[PDB]
């Protein structure tokens, strides 16, 4: 019970001691990750354990790993962490090793060249010719591996959660702190905080603990004495323009990452929900302590910042995004016509919620245009003919996908996308396709 | 890179829209971004393997009746869904949705979804339906219903509080699959 | 005709001109060694055209191997030469493959890893996995080999004669030059003087060049002007004892090498053979002007030195050779009779040439003894116990390997070992096991 | 690396030492540094195959006769000699050692090999020879005794000219399988 505090407690262990004892305790961290399945946690361990038996032996002058830990800074520069302080080069290689096992293991293949590249010089030393052959068909199964599997559907790395704790005389380490969670691919937010909640229940008594859903920053003063708090969020990982740029694959997407965001909605009533000419949307950027992936599975946020979007703001984000994944649904070589047909459907013919029409008359019309600030909404009617260019090019895409038991379906996704058009017309006063 | 065409029917008030947002944006019923758009999509891990299930929302108003089958054939699987504290919900899951759907697709298999599981023991709820003489349904009469109208299987779930959440979808799936 | 005169040409044009004719030019002379079967010139020349393009376009500012030339000094230190100066990245590389293509041909395997490296870096960049797969399995097939054949017979890299022309108004730009000649694999003595030979004379006529077989000096002021003359003579790479040390592998032994060593019998009374109280051999060390492998298969040399050994040196040297090398052969793991009855039986039953005890006779009996200097015969003394010592050594060795077909071969190599025993006994005056 | 035994058998005055010599060290006869050890291991290269070829050199007079019969067993093929220029060494070979080496090991295979080709030719040598009333060998008739003595092939090759020098060797290892 509680793998996470077992790993913390162990690794609050490994500072204020010897060398011997950080290593012992990070193999010990990583048998428990092995067995708790958080394989890439494992491998960050056995990496940094690595990296201390290379410091250890540089200082004590035993001589590529002879730089120190910086020899590893690229597998991750969690590394540094080895910086403050009978080992022999033949145990720091079998530590690199238990590393390689885990990365297979994790399918983070890529920092298997990384990882290896010490261990080749080693071996060039000696001139072991067989053991050189073998690190090199190692280093190229796994970028077979990597090729086979690489920015596709295959490799689930993470999801990631916002977790803070709350109450006076319950939490004891955790108390008040606001963590990430890493969590095994596609974990649900069903799955975490019901888990949560039966952990730290079975460790408080039955309805002594509860579940805080709201995603607002929690003031203290507002908790009832009587329980204890458990905040649970959805939070993805975030990137700048310029870093999206820099990261291209998935595995690049979950490599090195210290910050997360989340969206919050409220509107300027104040509630939470309201309709697109007040509903607003808050943008909260958490910064952890450290990348993942690293020795444990969550970890602190440090920091944070946020900031809002008006209700015309939410409308040119959201507009955007729906311009961009039906344009990228129709660039793609063998379309998916379900998927198709769902986001086309949810676009020109929606039944249950206000449609894009509801922005289009809002934000675009002559008045309340006059509301608004006027290149936002010169943005934004940009971004509606691009809408109808894209929903356009769909209804074409999956007409030649029909297997004519759907012609009446796309007769009338046309003719509603038709009226969309007119009304886009009477209220921006444009032909619109 | 697949992908799976899952329709979902019922009554409004029965919170099936709050379900379907739920669960494919991992966000709690109070924290959504609510969105002009229907039909959502997620992507569920199953015996090992993912899949793309689309859930196609219907409206159950009485307007779409002529226009709502338009979105019926492509379909792999049905959710019908009703309330459990809605006993009018679970008379139109026999009267209207098992019927019209059986009636379009006979060979298309069908769930049967009770929501809003978390007020079968809310105090004021059991209050309100008592007052008028009605109780909740309850999970033996919804699954002795699924059974004699040849559902697959009856999933209850409560969107606020996850429980049964994730096994409405994961059994739609595998509903979908044979 | 003459493959060797025709690279000088190319490589003499390679100056006073422009980087793309260089280029053209070490094309030019790696199609002619590759045609020649001179592979590891082959690749030489690629890597100088690598080193090349790499060059100018540093000095372009077109941007590892922007560094320059340096890039590729674990090749070959000859490369500095590209350092006295349309091209791009995707030319440079492919100047690279070709240098593999002919590292492989050339059997000097060790090498491909080097030249890959830098090509491994311009994919990382490039994310471009199944080039780095085909890349690190390359490398690993490499090595594979180099685990097969290093320190074997299988791989075969070259035989190396000194070639010196004299003939006043014969050779034109080789006249009074000499050179070492990297003959290809097993060529003997007779195979390349016979080649020379009939080049030079299809040159000037068929009965007016003369081999010089002597390997003294030529002075030339000794040579009838009415002929053309080739000194050939075969040497072998020469090294110090901290280089014999350094260089654990054949291949080691056979890269990057500019001195080579020969040795010319004499004697005191002036003549090149006598008896063994008065035969020397003068041992000569050439040194090139540049390393093998180099973009010619043949190269001149610029300096020489040569030491003298006495009788006496002649036996402490040719004695210690044969004790290292009977151990050598009874330390290996599978002795093969066949060399071992060989070294052993052409020790203690020479029925052609003096016999060791001829130097237990000149340099070891007490009258002959009082002319050398002490250490000389303290020294031998050792030398030849430890000679008697390997010889038995050797001889039990030989008993468990006999199949009876030849007993009593061992038997009389037994009574001719003891009679030696007797002999050296009363030479030295101990008792010599 | 299979080790090869193969044996040197016929006179001593003819040369035969001189071209074992040479091939063996790489040298001209004028530059043999000499040696108190006996037999030669080479190594050569035949159908792309690296093999070491060992030699056991045995000289030629009438005494050693009884001590040479024991370094005969397990050899893959013998070299028995002759000098072209020397008639009475070519005589020896139908006369003291075919017989010989065939009557120890009849199935093993051998060459006669003729030597000091270089000679043939000059005139001193054939002049002088001719104050005796000989002439030089042709590997004509020497192919007539290689096709008469069950021999598997005349071959000849000069130690001072490189001639043939390295056939003699190759036909040798390539007969000893």
């Amino acid at each position: 019970p509680e793998m996470l505090v077992d790993l913390q407690y162990s690794l609050a262990n490994s500072y204020a001691s010897t060398p011997e004892l950080r290593r012992t305790w990070l193999e010990s961290m990583a048998k428990i990750h092995a067995r708790n399945g958080d394989l890439s946690e494992a491998a960050m361990c056995y990496i940094h354990i690595a990296a201390l038996i290379a410091e250890y032996l540089k200082r004590k002058g035993y001589w590529m790993f002879s730089m120190g830990w910086p020899a590893f800074l690229s597998i991750t520069p969690n590394i540094k962490e080895e910086g403050a302080m009978p080992y022999n080069e033949n145990i720091l290689v079998e530590q690199l090793y238990m590393c390689v096992e885990f990365l297979w293991k994790s399918e983070r293949y890529e920092l298997i060249a990384d990882v290896n590249k010490p261990i080749i010089a080693v071996f060039e030393k000696q001139r072991d010719f067989k053991k050189l052959s073998d690190l090199y068909y190692d280093i190229h199964r796994s970028y077979l591996k990597v090729a086979e599997v690489v920015n596709s559907e295959k490799r689930l790395f993470g999801r990631y959660y916002r977790v803070a704790f709350y109450g006076q005389g319950f939490f004891e380490e955790e108390e008040g702190k606001e963590y990430i969670y890493k969590e095994p691919k596609l974990t649900g937010l069903s799955e975490i905080s019901q888990r949560l909640l039966k952990l730290y229940a079975d460790k408080f008594g039955a309805d002594n603990v509860k579940i805080i859903q709201d995603s607002n920053k929690v003031n203290p003063k507002d908790l009832d004495p009587k329980y204890a708090y458990i905040q649970v969020t959805y939070v993805t990982p975030f990137f700048e323009e310029k870093e999206i740029e820099d990261r291209k694959t998935d595995f690049e997407m979950h490599h090195n990452i210290n910050r997360f965001v989340f969206e919050t909605p409220f509107t300027l009533s104040g509630k939470k929900h309201g309709g697109v000419a007040e509903q607003c949307k808050r943008r909260t950027v958490l910064t952890t302590s450290h990348l993942f992936p690293y020795v444990k599975k969550r970890i602190q946020v440090i920091s944070q910042s946020s900031t809002e979007l008006n209700p015309i703001e939410v409308a040119i984000d959201e507009m955007s995004r729906k311009v961009s994944e039906l344009n990228q649904l129709c660039t793609t070589e063998e379309v998916d016509m379900i998927r198709l047909q769902l986001k086309l459907q949810g676009s020109v013919s929606v039944k249950v919620n206000a449609g894009p029409m509801a922005y289009a008359r809002a934000f675009l019309e002559e008045t309340n245009a006059k509301k608004y600030p006027d290149n936002q909404v010169k943005l934004l009617k940009e971004i509606f003919r691009q809408f109808a260019d894209a929903c356009g090019q769909a209804l074409d895409v999956n007409e030649r996908l029909i297997k004519e038991d759907q012609l009446e379906y796309q007769e009338e996704l046309r003719s509603h996308y038709k009226d969309m058009l007119s009304e886009l017309s009477a209220i921006m006063n444009e032909q619109i396709t | 890179m697949q992908t799976i065409k899952c329709v979902v029917v019922g009554d409004g008030a029965v919170g099936k829209n709050c379900l379907l947002i739920s669960y494919t944006t991992n966000k709690f019923p109070s924290e959504y971004v609510p969105t002009v758009f229907d039909n959502y999509a997620v992507t569920v891990m199953i015996g090992g393997e993912p899949y793309t299930l689309g859930l196609f929302d219907t409206a159950g108003q009485e307007d779409y009746d002529r226009l709502r089958p338009l979105s019926y054939p492509q379909t792999d699987v049905f959710l019908v869904c009703f309330s459990v504290v809605s006993p009018s919900s679970f008379e139109n899951v026999k009267e209207k949705w098992v019927p019209e759907i059986t009636h379009h697709c006979p060979k298309t298999p069908f769930l049967l979804v009770g929501t809003q599981i978390d007020l079968r023991d809310d105090p004021s709820t059991i209050e309100k339906l008592a007052k008028n003489k009605q109780k909740p349904i309850t999970p033996e009469t919804a699954e002795k219903l699924a059974r004699d109208l040849k559902a697959v299987k009856y999933v209850e779930c409560s969107a606020l509080t996850q429980k049964g959440l994730k096994n409405v979808f994961d059994e739609a799936i595998l509903a979908a699959l044979e």
